[PDB]
């Protein structure tokens, strides 16, 4: 699949219809969980050498680069310029600290070369994913510029593909492009609920924001179903409107003490006016103190 | 020609920079010119040093037992609350800078001492409260009764306190939607709302007083009653 | 421990006279001579 | 019997001293380190 | 109270979701009128279960103060536990300098009894670590005035 | 106006159009909104679509002519969205309205006459 | 509400509908004061020659709301009864 | 600073009192550099737009406007006099004299309640109102 | 005194233990007629045995640490931070303080000579009552 898709991607970038775009996007969002598969394999196989790099480097690609960096030899947490390109100096400090006390046995040569080619194909998958991302953002900014500006060009390509192109994306309403890419995880959610610009806010701020991004991008979809606003000014204006509303959702003298004219009419509304708050009270033995007696225990109050 | 419009505004800029210093929030006016900004910064530093000094001096006056009135104590308590929260925010940021102060081997020493105690005691750990837990209505009634005891009526409670009374009497109405909501919070809620702080002004020292959001107060009160019941049941706390 | 602490018994009558003095200067700002204890110590049911 | 037609009387009753009505005393795996 | 250490210590005694709740409840924003800061180090002390967190963390620091051996002598065996100031045997009572111990909320009261040998060995260990050539230990000595 | 707004109703026709849209708002035959007009065109329950020539940008309803050629529905552009919005009984501007079919409703003769009149406008 | 005059036999029986308290969302804190306010509205309806000056409540939980709702008429006397009279027998006769 | 306005001669003061028909003319008689008048003007400034629906606040320098010194007995550092519709509103504060305030109160709510009392008793027509506090004792404990 | 409170609490809960086992022998419940001599006595008061909520209070564990930690939740300073009325009972009794206070100030009528009571011309003081905040505006407690 990677050859069939990405050699077409190479042919199309060397020239600088849309089925290759959607197939590339589906490929790369399968690349991320295939990279999760490769990362969990590398986590299980390297933890006999280092059972602590999973908790200290939980990021999958940084873990893959630092266990391709180290291997058997944890000597390379010392004065390492190559590890300084990967992790922070805090993370390098803490993996040097726990590489001083690892409680981990060395690997084989077959185990180290197996993990080495696993990390090398993991970097191959990462660079392939980013190549697909650059191509899909370039060709989606040419195909649908305003939708790519609003949502992000990868999600723009996803909702352009599952709807069936731009000219089917325009003649969809806003209430269906919200649920575009749907299917016990969250219900009535589409591809533009799991977008980064809809997850850039608290979890209860989410659903309404979907309806805000589904509507305006629908307008953007209609705006680039015909070939006007090729520079993307409608997308820029609408996206300023989107995050203006997002920032909108996110975070007198004393009166002159005249008395009342007065209530001079009674009954009707006024009995309800007092039945709200100053209603028919006890008016007996709740407002009284009973001069002689002590009814409670004496100083309980 | 310009000071007949501008002067009131720069007094509001003075008072706004001082309000932003008292709040530990950023004060940068972009349209303010930097010599005027530098003089307001200077004013705020002079008033800051005077304000800190007069808060500490009035506190030694109050704590020593010297005769003050209500507005001096009220004012002093506000000054010391903002100073104590500046020091507390500096303490939190020093914790975020200087790491956990307890070392990893120090933490596992404390931790293994605790696991050796709780293994020595044959301590069965307190489980999550089950769905038809036998005492969950009892502990809920004790929790809401305890939260109700916090209200003696001067008769005037604010919006949040009468909203707390409404949530308590609602949890009195249907205790099982309350218990399901509490167990949902204990399972999934990890981000919460801002806990209000103020300080009970005892004159010897300031006692912090925390106002938690009332749904969280109900979950915390049931959790408190549950864990204390189960830890007394499992003899977690030795008689010392 | 109150009956054993003489400093607390002195402080207790000092604070009691302070409360009574605030009551008396709520009555009249001129501090009286020989103010009757009956207005303080009468129970609240009987008016005090 | 049907007994159709039966009065109700909503009252603010049941005020007492919060002691017992009849004045009676009504009475009724572990952690392991490896 | 380190909330990472408090989380791990609470996961011993309570459910892990209960402990995660109790620790995440202490890592919230604390707010005065205009000002607010994230409370990441300490406990918030006015949560309703903070009474439990304090007595449990205080138990952990009593195991630091007493040791597991003297804490087990003081608590008794788990089958027949002791009450407050009681041991199973008077030999169990006299088997340590620490005779009595009462942790309040944060106040500890530790009653010790030494022989001449135990006292002078403790004094010699102290004056080995903190020597006092000046008899300068009398100055900062708090008394009950 | 916009040259892509086609066909454009003149003053007498847009007076009849807004009165028919007002009557359809009263008879609950009207779906306001470009998304609701798109929906009732897709469901095929739309008698006719009116649109607003002063919608900026126009292309957020210019998919609706194409839908009105794939569903055989008459479409026509009103001069301004404010008059059309007030003609739907809302104070907000509405750029696209769908007068829809109902079970033998009494506007069917007016709707048929306006359909025959606004299919003469696209010429 | 059975308002029985011993002397003139004029029984003012007020019909109280089901819809007054089928959906009222209230306690007896409406009920006592409601039967009191309606018998007071009967008193306000009649002229002063036909208004009573002595009112006897059968059930003892009504003279205290009758004290409140009849402060426009301090001339009238609201006493309880030691003898209760079976006006549910009026309900039992088919006509009433 | 003292963004409260100033009367610089007797005409400005007497026409500032005569200007208001439904608001209390609150006049501070004192010098802006005096510490007592500085605290009193801080209190009057912090409530000047609170009580603007029923009061107006004017500052008057004693050196600049010395003609009211004999009649109004302006012999203390700050005095605060209250007028309503040309009538001088006296206040039984408990200080012994009812005509002026003559010290600087530090509570701005007490000044709001004193102005509100003067307004309520002056629209009712009293020339003497009673303060909702007794200022004979300084209430320090 | 506290020493008296603890020896009477010890001996009175001892008497409750023997009375409880002899009332379990007689199959009945401990009534108010036994345990009437033990009444305002005991550090958990014997009063607390006769409460309706008592069974509920058998599940309120750690309540004293809770009342101590109420000072970090409630701004009102608690003078009874150490006890609760529910669990310990009322550990004091000032009813005879009030009676001996009335007798020390001169009796009821010896008190009332210092008052405007005889100016009210009430023939006796027994059937009287105050009106706590009724005033002339009908209290008007609730207003803006």
């Amino acid at each position: 699949m990677f050859a069939e898709i990405m050699m077409k991607i190479e042919e199309y970038i060397s020239k600088q219809e849309y089925r290759v775009i959607v197939d590339a996007n589906n490929l790369t969002v399968e690349i991320e969980n295939e990279l999760n598969i490769i990362h969990k394999f590398i986590r299980d196989k390297y933890s006999k050498r280092f059972p602590e790099l999973e908790s200290l480097v939980p990021n999958a690609l940084d873990y893959i680069r630092t266990v391709k960096e180290l291997g058997n030899s944890l000597d390379k947490c010392k004065n390492n310029e190559n590890l300084q390109q990967i992790l922070t100096n805090a993370t390098i400090m803490v993996v040097s600290v726990t590489a001083s006390t690892t409680q981990g046995q060395q690997l084989s040569e077959e185990e180290l070369e197996r993990l080495e080619e696993a990390c090398d194909m993991a970097l191959e998958l990462n660079a392939s994913k980013h190549r697909i991302y650059e191509y899909v953002e370039s060709r989606m900014s040419f195909i649908a510029p305003n939708l790519s500006i609003i949502i992000g060009a990868s999600t723009a390509a996803k909702i352009m593909g599952v709807a069936g192109g731009l000219t089917n994306l325009s003649k969809m309403p806003a209430c269906n492009i919200m649920l575009l890419g749907a299917q016990s995880v969250l219900p009535h959610t589409g591809y533009i609920y799991h977008s980064d610009i809809v997850q850039s806010l608290p979890p209860d701020l989410r659903r309404k924001a979907a309806r805000l991004v589904a509507a305006k991008c629908t307008l953007a979809a209609r705006v680039d179903s015909f070939h006007e606003s090729t520079e993307g000014k409608v997308g820029y204006e609408l996206k300023d409107e989107i995050e203006r509303k997002f920032d909108k959702w996110q975070e007198k003298p004393l009166p002159a003490p005249l008395d009342g004219q007065r209530k001079k009419r009674g009954g009707r509304r006024y009995r309800k006016m007092k039945e709200r708050l100053g209603l028919t009270e006890i008016r007996k033995q709740a407002n009284r103190m009973s001069f002689g007696e002590i009814e409670e225990d004496a100083y309980q109050e | 020609g310009i000071k007949q419009n501008k002067a009131r505004t720069i007094l509001q800029h003075l008072s706004e920079a001082w309000r932003c210093w008292k709040a530990n929030i950023p004060w940068k006016v972009p349209g303010l010119p930097t010599p005027i900004e530098n003089m307001i910064l200077r004013y705020v530093k002079a008033k800051a040093d005077w304000w800190t000094n007069t808060a500490h001096y009035n506190r030694e006056r109050i704590r020593r037992g010297a005769t003050v009135d209500k507005t001096v104590c009220k004012k002093n308590l506000g000054r010391l609350t903002r100073l104590y929260l500046k020091a507390e925010q500096e303490r939190q940021h020093n914790y975020l800078k200087d790491g956990p102060y307890i070392t990893a081997e120090e933490a596992v020493a404390v931790y293994t001492t605790t696991v050796h105690w709780l293994e020595s005691r044959r301590f069965s750990p307190i489980p999550f409260p089950p769905l038809s837990y036998k005492h969950d209505t009892k502990l809920l009634i004790l929790a809401l009764e305890r939260l109700k005891e916090a209200y003696s009526v001067k008769s005037r409670l604010n919006q949040s306190q009468r909203e707390e009374l409404g949530l308590i009497e609602q949890a009195y109405d249907n205790p099982h939607e309350a218990l399901s909501r509490i167990k949902r919070h204990l399972l999934t809620q990890r981000a919460f709302k801002e806990v209000g702080i103020e300080f009970m002004d005892l004159y010897s020292h300031l006692v912090p007083v925390y106002d938690v959001e009332p749904l969280e107060k109900i979950t915390d009160a049931y959790l408190d009653q549950y864990l204390w019941y189960e830890a007394d049941k499992r003899r977690l706390f030795p008689p010392w | 421990a109150v009956v054993n602490t003489q400093e607390l018994l002195d402080l207790l009558v000092k604070c009691e006279n302070k409360i009574q003095t605030r009551i008396k200067i709520g009555l009249n700002s001129k501090m009286p001579s020989r103010f009757p204890p009956v207005v303080f110590y009468t129970p609240k049911e009987l008016g005090g | 019997d049907e007994t159709y037609g039966v009065n109700v009387q909503f009252e603010s009753d049941e005020e007492e001293g919060d002691e017992d009505v009849y004045g009676e005393v009504r009475e009724e795996c572990t952690l392991s380190a490896n | 109270i380190d909330l990472t250490l408090l989380n791990r210590l609470l996961r011993l005694i309570v459910d892990h979701n209960i402990a995660d709740y109790m620790t995440a409840k202490n890592n919230v924003v604390i707010n005065y009128k205009d000002m607010n800061h994230t409370n990441s180090y300490g406990i918030i002390r006015g949560l309703q279960f903070a009474s439990f967190i304090v007595q449990y963390y205080g138990l952990v620091m009593d195991l630091l103060v007493l040791g597991l051996h003297r804490a087990s002598e003081m608590a008794g065996p788990p089958q027949m536990p002791n009450d407050f100031l009681s041991f199973q045997d008077i030999a169990t009572e006299a088997a340590h300098p620490i005779r009595l111990f009462c942790r309040y909320i944060d106040r500890i009261h530790i009653f010790f009894r030494f022989t001449a040998d135990e006292a002078r060995d403790l004094i010699q260990r102290y004056l080995t670590e903190h020597p006092d050539p000046n008899n300068e230990n009398i100055v900062g000595y708090n008394n009950k005035k | 106006v916009n040259p892509k707004a086609y066909p454009l109703a003149d003053a007498h026709l847009t007076k009849k159009l807004l009165d028919l849209v007002q009557q359809s708002c009263n008879y609950k035959q009207l779906r306001k909104g470009a998304n609701e007009a798109t929906k009732t065109l897709n469901r095929g329950i739309s008698e006719f679509i009116v649109m607003a020539a002063d919608a900026e940008p126009l292309e957020i309803i210019l998919h609706l002519p194409l839908l009105c050629e794939d569903k055989n529905v008459p479409y026509v552009f009103v001069r301004s969205k404010q008059a059309l919005g007030r003609a739907c009984g809302v104070s907000r501007p509405v750029i696209a309205c769908s007068v829809t079919i109902k079970e033998g409703s009494q506007l069917k003769q007016q709707i048929q006459s306006i359909q025959q009149s606004i299919e003469r406008l696209l010429v | 509400i059975f308002i029985f005059n011993p002397r003139t036999g004029q029984l003012f029986l007020k019909i109280i509908h089901t819809s007054v308290w089928a959906g009222q969302k209230r306690l007896g804190q409406l009920a006592k004061w409601k039967t009191a306010e309606e018998v007071a509205a009967l008193i306000r309806s009649l002229p002063v020659e036909e208004q009573p000056k002595q009112i006897i409540v059968t059930r003892k939980g009504m003279l205290d709301p009758l004290e409140v709702h009849l402060l426009d008429f301090p001339n009238i006397v609201i006493k309880g009864s030691e003898l209760q009279l079976p006006f549910q027998a009026c309900l039992k006769v088919e006509k009433f | 600073s003292y963004m409260l306005p100033h009367l610089h001669n007797g005409w400005q003061v007497d026409q500032a009192i005569l200007s208001e028909e439904d608001r209390v003319v609150v006049i501070r008689f004192g010098h802006d550099w005096d510490p007592t008048c500085m605290k009193m003007d801080e209190v009057l400034y912090s409530i000047a737009e609170k009580v603007k629906n029923f009061a107006v606040i004017y500052l008057v320098d004693i050196t600049e406007v010395p003609d009211f010194n004999k009649m109004y007995e302006l012999y203390d550092p700050c005095t605060v006099m209250f007028f309503f519709r040309n009538k001088h509103i006296m206040i039984d504060l408990g200080t012994g004299n009812n005509n002026k305030i003559n010290w600087a109160m530090e509570d701005k709510q007490e000044m709001v309640d004193i102005i509100e009392t003067v307004y309520r008793g002056a629209r009712k027509g009293r020339g003497l109102v009673v303060s909702p506090k007794d200022y004979s004792t300084k209430y320090r404990y | 005194p506290w020493e008296s409170e603890f020896i009477d609490s010890q001996r009175v809960w001892a008497e409750y233990a023997l009375k409880r086992q002899e009332a379990i022998a007689q199959n009945r419940r401990l009534t108010l007629e036994d345990l009437e001599d033990s009444w305002d006595r005991g550090i958990p008061r014997i009063n607390t045995l006769f409460q309706k909520d008592r069974h509920t209070l058998a599940y309120d564990k750690g309540w004293r640490v809770r009342t101590d930690f109420k000072q970090y939740q409630v701004l009102k300073q608690n003078p009874f931070w150490w006890t609760h009325q529910r669990h310990d009972g009322k550990l004091w009794n000032l009813n005879n303080y009030r009676t001996d206070m009335i007798q020390a100030l001169g009796g009821v009528e010896g008190i009332l000579e210092h008052t405007l009571f005889k100016g009210t011309y009430f023939p006796t003081w027994e059937g009287l009552f105050w009106e706590k905040a009724s005033g002339f505006e009908e209290s008007m407690k609730w207003k803006k």
